């Protein structure tokens, strides 16, 4: 019954911020030979706990996409330590995204051979892909774009996450992922609550 | 009323400048210009105020630009959101504009003088028809000029940019010049607004906001972002300074990121396309192997046919993009 | 009757090997051992004499071999096809074959001595039982010696050994220790009787005649050839010598042709695996490539797998060759 | 009616010979960054002038095999000149091969992969594969094996042609090609019907 007083904790914590991410973006500089998939998958349930819907794990080498299993394998583990598989691994499955620089440009590169594709079948007009097109025709779908991106590391650069769909992603930089506290992730957030998105106006 | 002062560097700014030009050096900069309002309002000065020293301020980093030999600049200037303001406010920006063009023109010449090239990226359709042509006279008479580069985003985010590049290239195959297979992130690039000039080596923003408002986000997918918190109308030498250090920091890991990623993206390339040519070979029944070479030639040929394509397609929409009676 | 003479090279003969030594010299030579009948009738002696000598001079030529530092030859000593002369001159040579390997078993602990490694290759079980149970112990005895190997090529044909190399692998097959996908020109390579050493540098065939008569046709594909006028029996240091002239004339462009064949060949076959992995990728619906490098680790595991399968084979293979109650 | 005279004469010339090969390989050592196929397809007509059957050319870069149009091209020409396209056609197609390493060690590889494939599949038993079934195995089917090798340039090798099928081909060395003459390639042919086979015996 004591992981369900630590659930209503973290409830607590996410719903007293002025606002909380529904898609955040954890992106890692540097991963180290022996990735710390415990640090990551720590964030991960961290994020879940709180409140926030969605989840994407990135890194420019693609080491987590290529250690899915074992990164995903460390978040179930986290997930029942400290707070039915089925259940479990079908939510974080739909909560968690690991991805790499081909979910960018190469997407969007995607998205644009399959739309002229269309215009080669005269199914489709040139001038029929606007903005909002564009966005449904990504893998993306209907999910809602990254409101807020923890970067980790000392690189001072996004290294292509998902460059269509950070427009007004808040971008807040932590020195290390490595032993990372729920203190400092939730400063983070508390950062993210206090910005003010004026939107162009 | 002019786009770039004259002034020269101080002592400590020159001797601070020879340093770090000893190392890497950034060939294009791109600039958010942020916080005029909020600067206007901490000095107790109207809104349109704000916005003028805002442009005063650009013209005088620029120089600081030239006179640190970094040649390219590009700027945020104005949104296509930014249409959602007051009309008030909207019409003093749009007058400002209209009064920096037109005296870019009464000090014409004087651009041919420094090799001024001056570009202005966006859906410039939403403009007024004036500030248009004013606009386009513009890239008219400084098209030609070698010494330095500034592109204006004018009406401008990267969305629409992003969403016109992949529209020009479906108006490719629809005219025979594309194949729809022949869409790559190269080909891509080379039909954004910003398809003359290198991707920034540095994208700055200033007033301390940390996104990046729909700015140059394809090209800025590996550069080095730099967030600063003065307003954009009391940005300093030591400002730009600043995030030029930034820059010499992230350089040897960023420059080996950006190769690895281009290594990665020409070799998946390679793979495609030799999967390609296995299955135009497990088809017709050849092997997929042999002394004959057979694979060789045709994966020659098929990126051949590829670059001719493209090389045209390029051609004719250069011509389409030079095909201009507004100036 | 000793299977090589002990004399040191003379004034001459030394000094031109101490010159070509200074080049590229050969690890492994090869012999076909023709014309001792010729030269037999134009001594006016019996073909048996002609024969004998013909060991004799193998004797001295293995000598001038080890005084040339090349350590491993490998000679034509009876063909399958001379089965079919007349039992007089076949049995003239059995015996002959006995009364040398006999000896060499009285002339053994000698062979200790200078670290002699015999091996008799070639489809044995044809020859007669006391002969196989007297060449089975040579093999025997002189297995684990260092200092050189001559390869004595007994009741043998190239056609036959390669059929032999096939049999093996398909035993393989039929034994679960290998797929039909694993065979390879490595791996028949592996298979044949010679698969203890490297393909001969040289093959020299004396009487005059421009033919290899069915001897080493797989391991001489690249080998310098060498067909000398002189009739076996009357071989010389001089003659050896020219030939190893001729190797190093041919050696430049031959290593060059065969490093080009060895990278064609694992190029293509490269391709073939490409093309393979790509194939279960088109199945299974995955992609030809991404970022998970999947196609790469199938690669690395379709290598993996048929090497490890290979490697259990050969392991399989040669406990089937060494187990011989022969001897 | 004068090219019914110079048929008449080369058959004389074949014919006048102890003997004549049925299938002659021509091995070339050393192509030239422009091939010399007019050097080549002159000895191809004048084997099949004098009366062989098969004539295979052969260089260990595979020029021949990736020029092959060319080189029938100039064989079709020179058999024209001085000496139906279709019947002409595949005249030369039947009796001419050409030739790169891959018809050698890697036919026997792909004879020996179909061979274990029917012993996989419990149709032929490892002792089936006789020398002789091997030979019917092989890419080389019914067609005799060559009696005769013309080897050109300064290659002291055959340089992988074929070694199944040369256990006893005789090897007769010129030192070019290049402005080859019918004199040297007849000289050539003398020395061939003059040899003796004797098979062991
Ligand atoms: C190209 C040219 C000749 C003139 C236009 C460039 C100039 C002078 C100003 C840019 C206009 C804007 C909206 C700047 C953003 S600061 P903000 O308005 O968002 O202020 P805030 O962030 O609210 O404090
Ligand atoms: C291995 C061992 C201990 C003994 C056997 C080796 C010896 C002494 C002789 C080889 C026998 C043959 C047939 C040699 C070929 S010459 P030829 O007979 O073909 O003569 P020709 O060409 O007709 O003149
Ligand atoms: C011309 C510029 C610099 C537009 C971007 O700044 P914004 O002020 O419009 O961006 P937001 O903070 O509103 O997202
Ligand atoms: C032991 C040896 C050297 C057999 C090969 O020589 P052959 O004399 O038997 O070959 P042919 O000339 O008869 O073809
Ligand atoms: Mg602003
Ligand atoms: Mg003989």
């Amino acid at each position: 019954l004591a992981a369900a007083h630590h659930r209503m904790r973290w409830r607590a914590d996410g719903r007293s911020l002025e606002k909380l991410p529904v898609h955040m973006g954890l992106v890692i500089t540097e991963v180290e030979q022996e990735p710390s998939f415990s640090d990551i998958a720590s964030l991960v349930v961290w994020c879940m706990a709180v409140g926030i819907s969605y989840i994407s794990v990135y890194d420019h080498q693609g080491i987590f996409k290529r250690n899915n299993s074992r990164l995903m394998d460390e978040i179930l583990k986290q997930q029942q330590e400290l707070l039915d598989k089925d259940d479990q691994v079908l939510n974080c499955h739909l909560a968690v995204k690991v991805l790499s620089p081909e979910d960018g440009k190469a997407d969007i590169v995607r998205a644009a051979q399959d739309f002229c594709q269309l215009v080669a079948q005269k199914q489709k007009r040139p001038t029929d892909l606007d903005v909002d097109t564009l966005a449904s025709l990504l893998s993306s779908n209907g999910c809602p774009d990254p409101d807020l991106v923890l970067k980790f590391g000392p690189v001072d650069s996004t290294l292509g996450f998902l460059p269509w769909h950070i427009r007004l992603t808040e971008i807040v930089s932590l020195p290390s992922h490595l032993n990372i506290s729920y203190e400092d992730f939730f400063s983070a957030l508390r950062q993210y609550a206090a910005c003010e998105q004026r939107l162009g106006k | 009323m002019s786009w770039i002062k004259e002034g020269e560097l101080s002592l400590w700014e020159r001797f601070c400048a020879n340093i770090i030009k000893a190392g890497p050096m950034p060939k294009h900069i791109a600039f958010i210009m942020d916080g005029n309002r909020r600067y206007a309002k901490k000095c107790q000065v109207e809104r349109q105020e704000g916005h003028s020293q805002g442009f005063n301020k650009l013209a005088e980093t620029l120089r600081w630009c030239l006179n640190l030999g970094i040649l390219e600049v590009t700027v945020y200037a104005f949104s296509i959101e930014n249409f959602k303001r007051s009309k008030s406010e909207v019409d003093g920006l749009m007058d400002l504009a209209r009064q920096k063009f037109s005296r870019l023109m009464e000090e014409k010449e004087k651009l041919q003088k420094h090799g001024v090239c001056i570009r202005v990226l966006g859906d410039l359709h939403l403009l007024p028809l004036d500030l248009q042509e004013l606009i386009a006279q513009a890239v008219q008479a400084t098209k030609n000029y070698n010494k330095c580069f500034l592109n204006v985003c004018f009406a401008y985010t990267s969305r629409h940019e992003i969403s016109n590049a992949v529209r020009e290239m479906a108006w490719g195959v629809e005219q025979g010049l594309l194949d729809p297979s022949d869409i790559s992130e190269s080909l891509l690039d080379k039909c954004l607004y910003t398809n003359r000039s290198p991707h920034p080596d540095i994208l700055i923003r200033t007033s301390g906001e940390v996104r990046l408002s729909d700015f140059l986000l394809w090209q800025t997918s590996h550069s080095c972002l730099v967030f600063q918190p003065v307003l954009w109308p009391e940005y300093t030498f030591w400002n730009l300074f600043e995030a030029i250090l930034q820059f010499q920091m992230n350089h040897s890991v960023l420059q080996k990121a950006r190769d690895m990623y281009a290594e990665e993206r020409k070799r998946q390339q390679l793979e495609r396309d030799q999967a390609t040519v296995t299955e135009q070979l497990l088809r017709e029944g050849l092997q997929a192997s042999g002394d004959a070479q057979l694979r060789r030639t045709r994966l020659h040929k098929l990126s051949a046919r590829r670059e001719e394509r493209v090389q045209g397609f390029l051609q004719a929409l250069e011509l389409k993009r030079a095909d201009w009676l507004a100036r």
